[PDB]
């Protein structure tokens, strides 16, 4: 249990003094023959580690349209923030989720400190829409549905077939 | 017959659908003399090597922003087009205009075809025929 | 005997008047054959259809400032210039250097004669006939 | 039988020696029709007109900051290369993709070769041969 | 007429004294048995509303070497700039008044607030210099003079006939 | 009427034709007997001027998502396009109407050439909105309503008065 | 006691109503000795020479075109129905992503029952982080 | 088993041949009497899917400096390329992975797809280092160590303790 | 009484001789207490630390590469043939038209006689408004 | 005596520990009045209001995209084992070669024991070059 | 002097005729009989090597308007150019000389290759002008003149002394 | 030799004291009887000038990593730095020395002052590399080595030549 060094008023002898746990401040200092009083940390306030502070440190995080709370101000900790679901973190802004364009798919989506993931859509595969969700899918497989092939496919265009064989 | 073709932007040249570009093929300076057209597609209908070309404009405000411009072949023998000719172009480095332009000449068979696409589509500005255009002659 | 030509930048190619290029048809690379000049046009004398192309070179320093490059008919059954093909381009995105290539096929009568213009003009850089040039050939 | 060739970018292109850049000849798109390779040059056999083209892909990370992208012609009559078409772009204005096109028509002689060089060839960025490629046919 | 609160320094009363109007200041405040004396505004200073000033505002504006006096300081209204013949005003600066390019024409010249304003040449129309006061001019029309053809026109060089039909 | 040189296809002599006029194109040329034969323009075509061409001119312009057609392809003219209401025409394309930002206000309106122009709001005056019509309004005059200043205006605020 | 403020960046700060930003005045490192507040500005019960100044961060994705941030300390007296400009800055700073800090200090006269504020056109530019990176205060000399 | 129509080259009924599978291409066409005959891809060459080609697509892909092959031809695909231990793919390029400068560490690795991922170090923890793989740490617990407070930590600083 | 001073930009600021800026001393916002002035320098009458700072706001229409402008605060003293630099900046703004603004402040000490002026190279690029956005002053601390 | 203090830049300031920086504290321009100095903190003997500041200068080639500059001063309590954030700019100044500098001040109470420091990341971007581009100081109000 | 080989145009066996030299080219090749025959360039061309060419090389290089001939057409060699004065060679450009602003001075002056070159003026010297070719001077010495001290020097203002 | 007013302490008689020279300071004023006493600069100081300090302006001046003294600190002068080499000096930055690329020489070598100057490589000349020393240099002469051309040389590749003739 950390310590620190006090005086009684009346007499004058050194005293050691405890210290305050996360969550409390030093509300009145130890003395003869009582301990140190902790005060809890008031609203909006908090200290996270063992501390001598006449006063909690104050709350002072504030959170962008853009965020929400990764967390409260609690006594033991600040509030922290993320960014909302579209977003991600870059460089202390929060920029909106690319979405991968025709002929590309994601691979990976979006986090809070994230971006999309593209790829490019590999061979017998495609994607036809900008979006920050659809993945590069398998071309319709004309010999697997036993008909004719009608137009090939590309990465940004399902292949046809046509409805016989 | 020597076989060409030239064909010019048109009002319904983008689809929107990740599709090939569509094209005119009989007015104005679209003409098609030995070759056919198909949903976008230049047609072969004689076997040789022919010059391709096509030249797409560019142009928007800003800035995923890498535009590639090619042509295509397709055959029926593979279900999958074959890249012919490519380019990458990253031209947003407020306005901004390029052109592209492909040529090149490939072998040919009667029944293969051949189109133009551009990702992203969205970045292709018309205006009259004369910017965006596709075309070929046997060699 | 097949058409062709080739045209090269020259001293004189920029009259700074609003009108076409000018170039050598003569000298070092520059060749007619089957085609005439003048004043800056290729003229044709054999109707038929061409592959036409031209490329200018282009520079400066800074930054309207859209160029233009694009290749124009006359004839002289109307008053006025058909544009056949043409690129913009914004490159100034000190110094810069950027090419423009045009090529397409079109269909030329006896009589009919095909130009290149810049706008701005200023900013073609020519250097020795073989970065800016005008040519064409029967197909 | 009208000599044409479509050579494409490979895998031994770029040789860092400052010479022509090398090509593939006979698999894939790469053909040779009336013409002969050597050491990174087309050989003409068949003089004639051709109208003689290339495209190279080029690309980078920010910034000597000029390059060049040209075609020329070598004759075993004078000890030095004869420059035919070239181009000047600067297009570093992170990541940049940017395409160079040259085609022109040229006279060459039984004997002439004909090659490609791009300055600073560090810039050039093969993909599967088709961004990069190299080609002629007679006229 | 508006009012501000005072004191009598000899006696005390409250008094409700008048202010002065635009153009003036409060050079004396007001007293039990005379009104408030308002001063005029010395040179180089204003006030342009109603007010109990001491002293009059300081006409501190400065115009630069591209802007003239739009107002001049007066005793009601601090100066003003525009900008000079030749210039417009975007974003704080004076900036030249752009030139329509070969091909083009003004459709409105350039005033202080405003850049010239060009459009490309309509169809027999041209202009072939860079101009900030050239319009799109109609081509010679050779058969409206009886002429031939010699070479056609474009939106930057002007038709040309031949001396003869 | 303007005329234009031919030979006859057959005989072979210098014929003067008359030119057909805007709107018109030569269906059939003229020859020993008979005059030129001008033809109407099909639909999608044109021909702006006298004219010998043995096809109209084709109406080549495209008007874009942004754009409206401000002359409709015609006999005698191809289509011209101008910007929807919203744009105005910067280098060949149609940008947004700007909006005046707070402390500043709209002088001109923006139009299909122009785009809304804006200034600082001189003294006396306020627009305390971002907009692309909102103008610099005058301050709410304390002294012409019988009352007294609360707290002054800016070029963004309106200057407030009390009871 | 000599007087002394100093207010920082809070969650109402940017109004959006066209008035002055509003500060925090009493947690963490805000403070007020012998100055008053209300609304946004800071109010002088002492007459006499202050410096004042202000911070504040800014920010934003690319610029449109408007583009141009005016950052700046004004004086309110009751005198006078309009404001009088005291300091003020303007940056274009976003010549993607971008981040820029404006600070003013100066010295000015001021009476009692005069205020000062502090404006930044355009409000939606500033970035509220903590409390430490925009800010407003002041003190005698 | 998928067909393809065919004439036969002299007879010139439609015939109705079996396709070749990936990893094959038709070396003779169906006849009259026989079926398709398949032969297997060359060498540098291949067919992924079923198909009638009568030769196989070159294995046409190359990587580059700063990429290997994610797979290499083989009779049934052409080779892809990813970037090397220490790029990543953006816009088809392979740049460098990122270092997290300090008072920020390392959350998410570098991959040949993903660049580093960082953030500031919260309260409690630090990083004294630019590093591209170096994490968030936390600060040392002067208290549950039996020592005093020397100097106090921050994002890019251990704290220290005395004896 | 404790020396301070607020020096506003004005009309003859800028000289063009290579010379200090010159400022306003005594109109709107201009005063000197306890300071004199002389040919755009501050004067000091009483020895002591002062805080010293300008602002200078600058703007332009691009770059002439040259481009690099300092902004600085230097002293003068009759005991020696040069100026001393005190406080300086380089800002490299430009990176069409742009603004920004440069700040200064720290304290020195200063014995009467002494005089402190403010330069900026390039002299053009500064921006003269209303004299609340370059600006030159000081107070005894 | 009013305490006051300005530490100048100096051939040690970059230590790059990620601790904060070194300045030069008796020459030249550099003076402690009844403040201390540790390991590059100020030390505060006298409690109560002082306005702090602190200016660098910055500069480089090109941007690294870690292409965001903080600047700040923080504050050390023995009372508590983590650094108090006072006053902090975040700049991306890069937008070949760039200058810019990063001004801060502003008032904080401060009691006896409490050390103020200046702490910039990334610090390779500091450039000194004589001791009056990048400074820290305070004084008293 | 050096030599090609040439089949006889009729009689195909193998000749070894002599090259020509720089400044002209092969009018005619040699035969059985005779040597190679070289004329003269024709103006406008040149041939700088030993060669064998049917026709001299033409004289391609164009200066611009910002360049000078620094060499002529010759029969021997083409053209070549270089900067006027007033601008220097940047990446095949003419760029113009800078000047050097106040606080600062010219080192070395601007040329055709290379821009003037600048310097901060040292302690003791001065320079109260942008410009081209001034640079840093000494201060006004008040001491070396028998006269006190005005105003202090700069690096752009000169020290002042008084009578 | 330059003069400072002063006063006797004892008497209050004006005296007109010696300035003290460049490497020195006032230590002592003069008096009556006795002239100035002019103190050396101590280590790290200096005065470059005829003046009357109390004390030496301070050596201040920092030399970075890509830097070294072109002058040391010394009683009548201040430090001062150039570029080391390798780099110059571009806008208070050190620069590094510019390759010239493949089909481009050295003109002239890089300085403290100055970066490497390049042309392209004249006809008849190459170079092959990027190199900021490497000077365009002239193409392997087949003729006058009696040798057979094989391949012309170009800007940047030597010309080659067959081992005979
Ligand atoms: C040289 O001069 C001759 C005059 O001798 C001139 O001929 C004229 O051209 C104009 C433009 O083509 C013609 O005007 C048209 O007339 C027809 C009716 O005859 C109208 O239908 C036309 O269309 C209008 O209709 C739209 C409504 O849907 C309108 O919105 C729009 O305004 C259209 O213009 C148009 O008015 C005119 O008929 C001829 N005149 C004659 C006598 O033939 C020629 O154009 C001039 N040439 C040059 C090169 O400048
Ligand atoms: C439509 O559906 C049909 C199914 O009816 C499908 O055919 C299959 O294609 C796959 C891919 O070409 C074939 O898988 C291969 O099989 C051979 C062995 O027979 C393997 O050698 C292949 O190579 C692998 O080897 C590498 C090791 O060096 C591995 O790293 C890598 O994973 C390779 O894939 C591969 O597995 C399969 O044989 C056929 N199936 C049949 C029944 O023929 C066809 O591809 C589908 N078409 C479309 C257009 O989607
Ligand atoms: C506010 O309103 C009052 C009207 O009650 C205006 O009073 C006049 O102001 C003009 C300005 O030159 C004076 O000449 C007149 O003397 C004023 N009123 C009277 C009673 O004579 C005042 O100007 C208005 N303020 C404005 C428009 O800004
Ligand atoms: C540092 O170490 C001590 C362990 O000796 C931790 O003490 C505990 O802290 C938690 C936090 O909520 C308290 O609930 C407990 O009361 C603490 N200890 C005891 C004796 O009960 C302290 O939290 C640690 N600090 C950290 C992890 O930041
Ligand atoms: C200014 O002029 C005087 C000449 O009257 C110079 O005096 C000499 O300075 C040098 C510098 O080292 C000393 O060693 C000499 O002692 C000086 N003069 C005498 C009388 O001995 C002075 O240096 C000049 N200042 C300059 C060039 O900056
Ligand atoms: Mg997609
Ligand atoms: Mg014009
Ligand atoms: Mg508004
Ligand atoms: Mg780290
Ligand atoms: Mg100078
Ligand atoms: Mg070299």
């Amino acid at each position: 249990t950390p310590t620190y060094p006090w005086r009684d008023a009346e007499t004058g002898e050194r005293l050691v003094c405890a210290q305050c746990p996360p969550g409390t401040f030093v509300q009145r200092p130890c003395r003869r023959d009582s301990p140190t009083t902790c005060g809890p940390c008031p609203p909006r306030h908090y200290t996270q580690f063992w501390n001598y502070l006449e006063r909690c440190r104050y709350c002072n995080v504030l959170c962008g349209e853009r965020e929400e709370e990764a967390r409260a101000c609690h006594a033991t900790h600040n509030r922290a923030c993320r960014c909302r679901t579209g977003f991600f973190a870059h460089a202390g802004f929060c920029l909106e989720h690319a979405s991968c364009p025709p002929g590309a798919g994601v691979i990976a989506p979006g986090t809070p400190s994230q971006n999309t993931q593209c790829q490019p859509c590999p061979p017998g595969t495609f994607s036809a829409s900008s979006s920050s969700s659809e993945q590069c899918q398998p071309h319709r497989n004309c010999t697997a549905l036993g008909l004719a092939l009608n137009v090939p496919g590309s990465s940004s265009h399902d292949t046809l077939c046509t409805s016989t064989g | 017959v020597n076989p060409a073709a030239h064909l010019t932007g048109a009002n319904s040249s983008l689809t929107g659908s990740g599709g090939p570009l569509l094209w005119e093929t009989q007015l104005g300076l679209a003409f098609l003399r030995g070759l056919s057209y198909h949903d976008g597609a230049l047609v072969v209908t004689k076997a040789g090597y022919y010059y391709i070309y096509s030249k797409v404009q560019l142009g928007g405000v800003g800035c995923a922003s890498t535009i590639t411009h090619g042509l295509y072949k397709r055959t029926p023998r593979y279900p999958e087009e074959l890249e012919l000719l490519v380019s990458q172009q990253s031209p947003c480095g407020s306005n901004w205009f390029d052109s592209s332009f492909l040529g090149g000449v490939v072998h040919l068979e009667a029944g293969e075809e051949v189109v133009v696409r551009v990702l992203d589509e969205r970045l292709v500005r018309l205006r009259d025929g004369t910017r965006s255009y596709f075309g070929a002659f046997m060699v």
